[PDB]
RNA sequence: AUAUUGGCGAGAGACCGAUAGCGAACAAGUACAGUGAUGGAAAGAUGAAAAGAACUUUGAAAAGAGAGUGAAAAAGUACGU
RNA sequence: CGUGGAGGUCAGUGACGAAGCCUAGACCGUAAGGUCGGGUCGAACGGCCUCUAGUGCAGAUCUUGGUGGUAGUAGCAAAUAUUCAAAUGAGAACUUUGAAGACUGAAGUGGGGAAAGGUUCCACGUCAACAGCAGUUGGACGUGGGUUAGUCGAUCCUAAGAGAUGGGGAAGCUCCGUUUCAAAGGCCUGAUUUUAUGCAGGCCACCAUCGAAAGGGAAUCCGGUUAAGAUUCCGGAACCUGG
RNA sequence: AAACUUUCAACAACGGAUCUCUUGGUUCUCGCAUCGAUGAAGAACGCAGCGAAAUGCGAUACGUAAUGUGAAUUGCAGAAUUCCGUGAAUCAUCGAAUCUUUGAACGCACAUUGCGCCCCUUGGUAUUCCAGGGGGCAUGCCUGUUUGAGCGUCAUUU
């Protein structure tokens, strides 16, 4: 995941099984202030959903990744 | 052939789950749950099948609701809130 | 540590409505944190914090909604009484004591008397 | 997603036709020219009329849906039904 | 001619000075709620 | 209780096959199946005469 | 006034004492078997207290031999007798 | 004579050691049995007079559990076939690499799917059990990572078939039937010229729904990329549908 | 004479009898009357700092509120009560809330986590597009309201 943040320009996020694309890219626009260009999603065999976030060249994923404090 | 050539065949299935037991006793084709008989409204149950009632009866499960009802009966009921009296 | 109700009751709902949002805020970075730390007990003294705000928020807008509808006839179901579906369904005192008009006469013409034998 | 019908979004929800209207909200004609000159409804002309109405060319009176929603909940509408009824 | 071959019902009562016992109590009981009528 | 030893699906697996004719439990997949069912000498079975 | 092998709360016994007593004293209507209806187990006890053997030595290691704890390791979680 | 439990009694025995068990030891009784010493052990137990019973076993192809001889015996002889060196490692016939020898021989021991299974996929660590020798190996164990779609499927359609409603049966659980003996619902116009704040004039006919990841059916390709993803990600280049 | 086979003791195995225990069962007695469309019993999926079961609970998830008590919880990491207190606790009590997906199960379907309709509100380049949030849409029957149908009955010239 964190590759993708530094290579692809993609976050990668824990969603609730319940949200759908709309939502999450709604949710994630709010929560960090970033343009979003594109959201792909996956169920993850342990029952939880995986979604990947591509923001647009606009922003940058890493630094976004700083800001939220994992890396 | 009745034995191992035959039990070269096993794939397919007669009974899928069922959504109101959790069985796996719902049949495809039959769409009747051999074990509490959804969907009709009753729950399939037997005199003559004691230990099956035994198995699916009141109090094999969580009883969420009707875990409280003794206790709210000795109470009376009871609505309002309890009074700060003394300490 | 944690939110207290007694002072929650105080805020408005307004002041109740900003420090949930500060609370969940606060929860996502703990999530965020608790990735790298092994240990993080403040997320659970967070939860309930926001379990407590929530409450106190519940409780504020359903006696807002009680006050609203006191003396009516019809009230939300949610805020009627609960008891039994047979308690319920019963009849009331006053339906339970009606009598007829020949049954009241009889009744207060002939009441029960008390007595005893002594003399 | 599958795919959507030809004649159900854009101009053709946008507008609605007077004798929809009147159906739409349960009156007379007489009620809802009255409704529509208390509440200043006025009628629209799509750019679009073939789209907004089927592809017919014949002269048609539209108004905006929104607004016909709107009109559905004014309080002199139920006057109107009162004054039926004592009549 | 003929013999009882079926298993008969029991009935045992060993509730006897439990009941008289309940019997006594509810005599006082009904005594103290009609006071003083007999 | 009355039921005690009692409450079991168990039949003899009949003659000629080189074991007592007890009662046994069928079924399998447990080591209950198989085992001899209902009689006073067998364990789990009903006593001899249950008291009354 | 009568009934009551279900439910809730109580008090009892010339009853059984872990192959007994309920199938179930234990994460038992569980594990498991059967397509399914259904069928359905086994399994309790270190010590007062883990004081559950630090440390040394042989061994790749499991372990052994010492040392030690304990009233007792003829109580070492393969544990009452 | 012996056993479980009950009333009485011996102000009975007992952590200075009850019960139980072991004993090449001792004594009493014709016997059922009883008593004593020694060892082991750790919390209760007996004599007598009576009461009571789920009260005494060699068998029942008895029940449950345990254990022998057979016996280190039968057996691990299909699948042509392995061998040399080095590395790893406590340990290598079986792991890894190299070198040789062979084999499946495109109706494959190759490459993919449906169904089914459910993490077996990949990596790191690991060998108590399992893979009927072994093991440093593993679909084993421990711990983590991994499945990205407007265009591929489902979803939509109907097939054989299934099946409500309207009705009618049936004590009833429910049954018959699938369009009828049903008021089964949509649409157009209006200043319908007077009755002054109550909708008028017209048009058209048919009965749910489910049932195919091999039938019908809108539309995506190439190159690259991972430990494990891929017509789904990345880059470029397209197309479909609705507005 | 060894080896081997057989017999007893000791010590050691194997096995789990016996004895002594017992938060279990069993039987008798007594008292009480309280499930559900205000959505029950049952089922599925989840939830803890370290938890697969049981127990608890439902996205407010081993719980929130309230009341009482009065300093714990405990296997480790952890709350400090300003210690003279609206205050710990896996405590008790429990009257206020929350209560995922379901289930008589109720928009329609159902082995799909499938397909709709209505209303209000909010946000996006927005009269038309899209999305989110909230609230609704089953069947039988009763009373009542409102709108109707049928030359079915009847009235209808100062
Ligand atoms: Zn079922």
């Amino acid at each position: 995941a964190m590759k993708k943040v530094e290579d692809g320009n993609i976050l990668v996020f824990q969603v609730s099984m319940k949200a759908n694309k709309y939502q999450i890219k709604k949710a994630v626009k709010e929560l960090y202030e970033v343009d979003v260009l594109k959201v792909n999603t996956l169920v993850r065999p342990n029952g939880t959903k995986k979604a990947y976030v591509r923001l647009t060249a606009d922003y940058d994923a890493l630094d976004i990744a700083n800001r939220i404090g994992y890396i | 052939g009745k034995g191992t050539p035959s039990f070269g065949k096993r794939h397919n299935k007669s009974h899928t789950l069922c959504n109101r037991c959790g069985r796996r006793s719902f049949h495809v084709q039959k769409k009747t749950c051999s074990s509490c008989g959804y969907p009709a409204a009753k729950t399939r149950s037997y005199n003559w099948g004691a230990k099956a009632k035994r198995r699916h009866t009141t109090g094999t499960g969580r009883m969420r609701y009707l875990k409280h009802v003794s206790r709210r009966f000795k109470n009376g009921f009871q609505t309002g809130s309890a009074s700060k009296a003394s300490a | 540590a944690g939110v207290k109700a007694y002072e929650l009751r105080t805020k408005s709902k307004e002041q109740l409505a900003s420090q949930l949002v500060d609370l969940k805020k606060e929860l996502a970075e703990l999530k965020v944190q608790k990735l790298s730390r092994p240990s993080l007990p403040k997320i659970k003294t967070v939860r309930k914090s926001i379990a407590c705000v929530l409450t106190v928020i519940n409780e504020q807008q359903r006696e807002a909604v009680r006050q609203l509808y006191k003396g009516k006839k019809y009230q939300p179901k949610d805020l009627r009484a609960k008891k039994t579906r047979a308690l319920r369904r019963a009849l009331t005192k006053f339906e339970a004591s009606q009598v007829t008009e020949k049954q009241r006469k009889k009744q207060i013409a002939f009441p029960q008397r008390k007595y005893a034998i002594k003399a | 997603m599958r795919i959507k019908k030809k004649n159900t979004r854009g101009n053709a929800r946008n507008f609605i036709t007077r004798s929809q209207a009147v159906r739409k909200l349960q009156v007379s004609l007489a009620d809802f020219r009255r409704l529509c000159i208390f509440k200043g409804i006025y009628p629209r002309e799509p750019r679009n009329k073939k789209k907004a109405n089927k592809g017919s060319t014949a002269p048609t009176t539209f108004y905006y849906a929104k607004d016909i929603q709107y009109l559905m909940h004014e309080p002199v509408l139920a006057k109107f039904r009162e004054h039926k009824t004592f009549a | 001619h003929f013999r009882k071959h079926w298993q008969e019902r029991v009935k045992v009562h060993f509730d006897q000075a439990g009941k008289k016992v309940s019997r006594r109590n509810a005599r006082a009981t009904r005594a103290a709620k009609i006071a003083p009528r007999p | 209780s009355e039921k005690a030893g009692h409450q079991t699906s168990a039949e003899s697996w009949g003659t000629g096959r080189a074991v007592a004719r007890i009662p046994r439990v069928g079924g399998g997949g447990t080591g209950r199946s198989g085992q001899g069912a209902f009689g006073n000498m067998c364990r789990g079975g009903r006593m001899f005469a249950p008291t009354k």
